[PDB]
């Protein structure tokens, strides 16, 4: 998301007291102003922060699309600064739980791929090949053709 | 709407809607209590698991059957039993389903008085009918004649049946079945040295009958082989380890049947009482009964029963009388397989006890006109 | 495995099924609305006489006592759902709380507070 | 039990609910408002009994869901 | 408010506020008063250093564990050892926080009424709860079933739980712990003529045993190997010098667990308590105590004990079950983890003995449903 002028006007100083420290800690001179996300991570990492950071190293891998390499302020920051929780609310148990309804079209208490698919083409999202291998992983978490409303619920809870 | 076929049973609560071939859910009808002290807090503990819940938590539990002998002992078990059974196992609120129950013959008329008075007050159901087990179980054999033999888990009764007019004056019930020769059973397997006591463990020399005891074919020759060779120790293992072995054993628990005397019943055995009962009936349709005998209710499975019975009979009877022995495999059923049936007939419709007719006159409609 | 494009998918997905339910419920409130208007015919008076409201009175008591009646089973059915629910929610609860309670604390509460100080 | 007690109770609400019952004592728009009135007020009872019974049904099937759940547990 | 989990144990007192990973501070239990003369004077000596600060002077103090065997024989050395950890330790005043010690199975009466009196009268806490040492460290596993070895440091004691019902029948406590094996490595190290007498050098016996002992996986290989080659022998820096050679004393200090022959005491070792406590169990939930084993305590810490004693279980137990040894690293704080999550519980928020309950029917309370 562009949440990146959002998030820098939006931090709290309970957080931004960390962040002002690993400024200080990682620029010392002879610094571009770009601001390595490699040594970023292991900055964080001494300062006691406690963030996932394999799934950073993927962002890594994959984020700056422009291939730089070096991710500038707003995409590198805000994944530093995701040791602060701030997530779109996590909607609502009841919402997700009348959407499920809502998709339980079969009434079986579960929706399978199918209607899953039935609704990303109402939707039009793009024809994705994670697609029933995470309907596996996420809503089928005992290998039964059943998901209920819970991994529907991890499924895209707090999604920003 | 459709109609609920339930079959209370002794020992297995089989139930479903009415004009399919099985029943939706079977399972046992215990209700067992805890009995330690418990100190885990928040764990979820209930007061009481009913159904198959409390055989699979039976190592702490305290299982009680609400059902001796037919009869009923123990109302409020039986009422949990019953809302368990609607609610969780079928989940039909029984507001919008006729219900058909079965009992066995000869019971005490209280027990059916109440059991009306509980459909109708507690679950609140549209109309109920009682019906005898063994008119189902002929209803299962597509005949129409014939006198079946229904050796329940409670109580065994023979009901003979010619052309539709049942002999009330030939019925002769007994109450040797299936729980007494788990009972027997578990005094004999003393003699080896494995003892069964808890009522929990009542259950694991169940799986032992049911899975190795055979009805021989001839009693004499058999304890004179097993008692010579060893090629009838079957082995099996305990829900924990330590293999047993069964020796003679195994044909001498269902054996009490042809001879109630081992567990100290005067009465003649299941081979006996069959011919008494057709002998009671009138000269000419004698014939009929003996080619049309049917056998029904789960104790009836042992594996070389119905050439032991024709044995028997075939000894008894006059040489010339053909005997036949009806045996369909889907025995255990054949009571709901003919309940669904039956319920599920058109001219049977107008027969159920509809409720503005128990509301002008109380419980006691059942012995009336709507038997 | 992208993650930002699976984040917009996720949250479209969530936004598209909420905008979908709401035309649902719409179409659901249309349904209500004609069958209301049918099962209770709409009822004109203009230049009618005193014996049609006479009927109408009769006809309405007859229906006020059905309905009433039949809402007074509905609203027990509705109780018994409710009770139903709720203990469902706390038999779900206990199943949640035996898995994942005992996982849910303040680790390093004050453990890594105090370091060297001692 | 549960047979007359909750006859009482809905016949108690009937009594409540049914209220005096007295037409030709009066002028004809007040008693034409009247039985308007009545029409439109049982129509929205008839409205929220089928309101009530489809949020019933969704519960009801929720709780089939749990029953399900509680199935996973064993 | 936050609730106060002490843990009294015998040999370390481990406390800590409620809702927390670890203790907050974690110190022996022991109070010695000086015995020299003393001649300095104004250097303001105390009558009496406890916790940690007498395992600093321990040069010059006669230090004396107040907690035998799970009971406790010197009240006013107790009282103090509390008084220290609630104002020194944690610095919180007990008037504004509830409590939940911690006890073992089996204790005298007396020792819990005059627990909760003390902690009544003195400190006037708002509440305190008393719990069994072992429901805890099956707490902190996250499970709830399973047999729990809680081999302390005071008392050795095995209590088999199934689905949140404690079994009363099947505790089997033993008075062998760490403290016994501590005085049995100070009695066979004088085989090669290092000689510990002092209580204060009893505390060097205790290090020796923590760092160098382990568990021999068999233990008629290991005494064969220590006997000829020397690839066994550890040393070991005494507090002033002059290194110490252990030999084949490194795994039969431990040893004694499994044959409390060598110290003389007539019972079965750790390896066969707990399978009789398992044989005295129903026959049903075997399966699962067999597979679920807990270790807990801190004696159970050896280097490959978890090994030898699923050896010996299986060796005892049937051959077709599964013995599995849950041993988790955080094995020594298992008990407290597990009290801080009972603690943290909302359904747990009653259970508390509130001091009104107490004035009202006085120290027997703790006895009473409130347990
Ligand atoms: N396959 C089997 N072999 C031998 N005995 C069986 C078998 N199945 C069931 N039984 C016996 O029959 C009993 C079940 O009888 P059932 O017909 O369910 O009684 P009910 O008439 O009360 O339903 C069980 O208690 C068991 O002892
Ligand atoms: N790492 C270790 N290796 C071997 N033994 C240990 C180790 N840590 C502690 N012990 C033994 O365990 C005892 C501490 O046990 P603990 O669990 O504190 O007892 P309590 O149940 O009274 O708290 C010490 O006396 C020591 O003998
Ligand atoms: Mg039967
Ligand atoms: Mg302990």
């Amino acid at each position: 998301d562009d949440i990146y002028k959002a998030a820098v006007e939006q931090l709290t100083e309970e957080q931004k007291n960390e962040f002002k420290a690993a400024f200080d800690i990682f620029v010392l001179g002879a610094e571009d102003g770009c601001i390595s996300t490699k040594e970023l991570g292991k900055v964080m990492r001494m300062l006691g922060q406690n963030p996932t950071p394999e799934e950073l190293q993927e962002m890594i891998d994959e984020v700056d699309e422009d291939g730089s390499g070096t991710v500038d302020f707003d995409e590198f920051l805000v994944m530093m600064v995701r040791c602060m929780k701030d997530d779109s609310k996590g909607k609502s148990e009841e919402e997700l739980s009348d959407l499920f309804r809502m998709f339980d079209k079969n009434a079986d208490g579960y929706i399978d791929l199918d209607e899953l698919k039935m609704m990303l083409q109402a939707t039009g999202e793009t024809i994705t090949e994670d697609d029933i291998e995470e309907l596996m992983k996420d809503g089928d978490k005992n290998n039964d053709g059943r998901i209920d409303y819970d991994e529907f619920l991890e499924f895209m809870k707090g999604v920003e | 709407t459709t109609a609920l076929v339930c079959d209370n049973g002794s020992g297995l609560v089989k139930a479903g809607f009415a004009g399919d071939d099985a029943p939706r859910a079977v399972f046992p009808s215990i209700v067992g209590r805890p009995r330690h002290q418990g100190v885990m807090v928040g764990m979820g503990q209930k007061d009481s698991y009913v159904g198959d819940e409390a055989q699979s938590k039976r190592g702490i539990l305290t299982l009680k059957y609400p059902i001796e002998h037919g009869i009923i002992t123990n109302w409020d078990d039986m009422e949990k039993i019953w809302h368990h059974t609607f609610y969780n196992e079928l989940r039909v609120a029984p507001e919008e389903h006729p219900t058909l129950l079965t009992e066995a013959p000869l019971n005490p008329k209280a027990n059916r008085e109440k059991m009306t008075q509980i459909m109708f007050e507690t679950f609140n159901v549209p109309a109920m009918y009682v019906a005898i087990q063994a008119v189902l179980s002929l209803y299962a054999s597509g005949r129409t004649t014939g006198i079946v033999l229904d050796s329940g888990d409670g109580v065994t009764h023979n009901v003979p049946i010619y052309e539709g007019y049942a002999l009330p004056h030939a019925i002769m019930r007994l109450d040797l079945a299936g729980r007494d020769l788990t009972d027997y059973l578990m005094k004999i397997l003393t003699e080896r040295g494995y003892s069964f006591v808890t009522t929990a463990e009542r259950e694991i020399v169940r799986d032992i009958k049911e899975k190795l005891c055979y009805v021989a074919l001839d009693f004499e020759n058999e304890m004179a082989t097993a008692a010579s060779s060893s090629s009838l120790e079957k082995s099996y293992e305990l829900p924990d380890g330590q293999v047993i072995t069964i020796g003679n054993e195994r044909f001498r628990c269902p054996e009490t049947l042809f001879q109630p005397s081992f567990i100290g019943m005067e009465s003649a055995g299941i081979h006996e009482t069959t011919y008494n009962s057709i002998m009671k009936c009138d000269i000419d349709i004698r014939k009929d009964l003996y080619a049309n005998n049917v056998l029904s209710g789960g104790t009836t499975m042992y594996p070389g029963i119905a050439d032991r019975m024709q044995k028997e009979i075939t000894a008894l009877a006059p040489s010339t009388m053909k005997i036949k022995i009806i045996a369909p495999p889907e025995r255990k059923y054949s009571v709901w397989i003919g309940g669904s049936i039956l319920a599920s007939l058109s001219t049977f419709q107008q027969m159920w006890i509809s409720k503005q007719e128990y509301d002008e006159a109380g419980p006691s409609i059942v012995h009336r006109k709507c038997f | 495995i992208s993650a930002s494009r699976k984040l917009q998918l996720k949250t479209l997905m969530l936004q598209i099924a909420k905008q979908e339910m709401e035309r649902e419920a719409e179409e659901r409130r249309g349904e209500k609305g004609r069958v209301l208007r049918t099962r209770c015919q709409p009822l004109e008076l203009d230049g009618l006489g005193f014996e049609e409201l006479q009927d109408l009175c009769r006809q309405l008591h007859a229906r006020v006592d059905k309905v009433d009646e039949e809402r007074y089973d509905v609203e027990a059915k509705v109780t018994k759902n409710i009770t139903e629910i709720a203990d469902l929610t706390q038999k779900i609860y206990d199943l949640r709380g035996k898995f994942k309670r005992p996982t849910l604390r303040r680790v390093r509460i004050s453990a890594d507070a105090m370091m060297q100080a001692l | 039990g549960k047979r007359q007690t909750e006859r009482e109770k809905k016949k108690k609400i009937l009594a409540e609910r049914r209220k005096a019952l007295a037409i030709d004592h009066l002028n004809e728009d007040q008693l034409r408002e009247k039985a308007k009135e009545l029409w439109q007020s049982i129509h929205n009872l008839e409205a929220e009994k089928f309101d009530l019974q489809e949020k019933f049904k969704q519960q009801k099937y929720e709780i089939n869901v749990l029953r399900n759940r509680i199935n996973d547990n064993q």
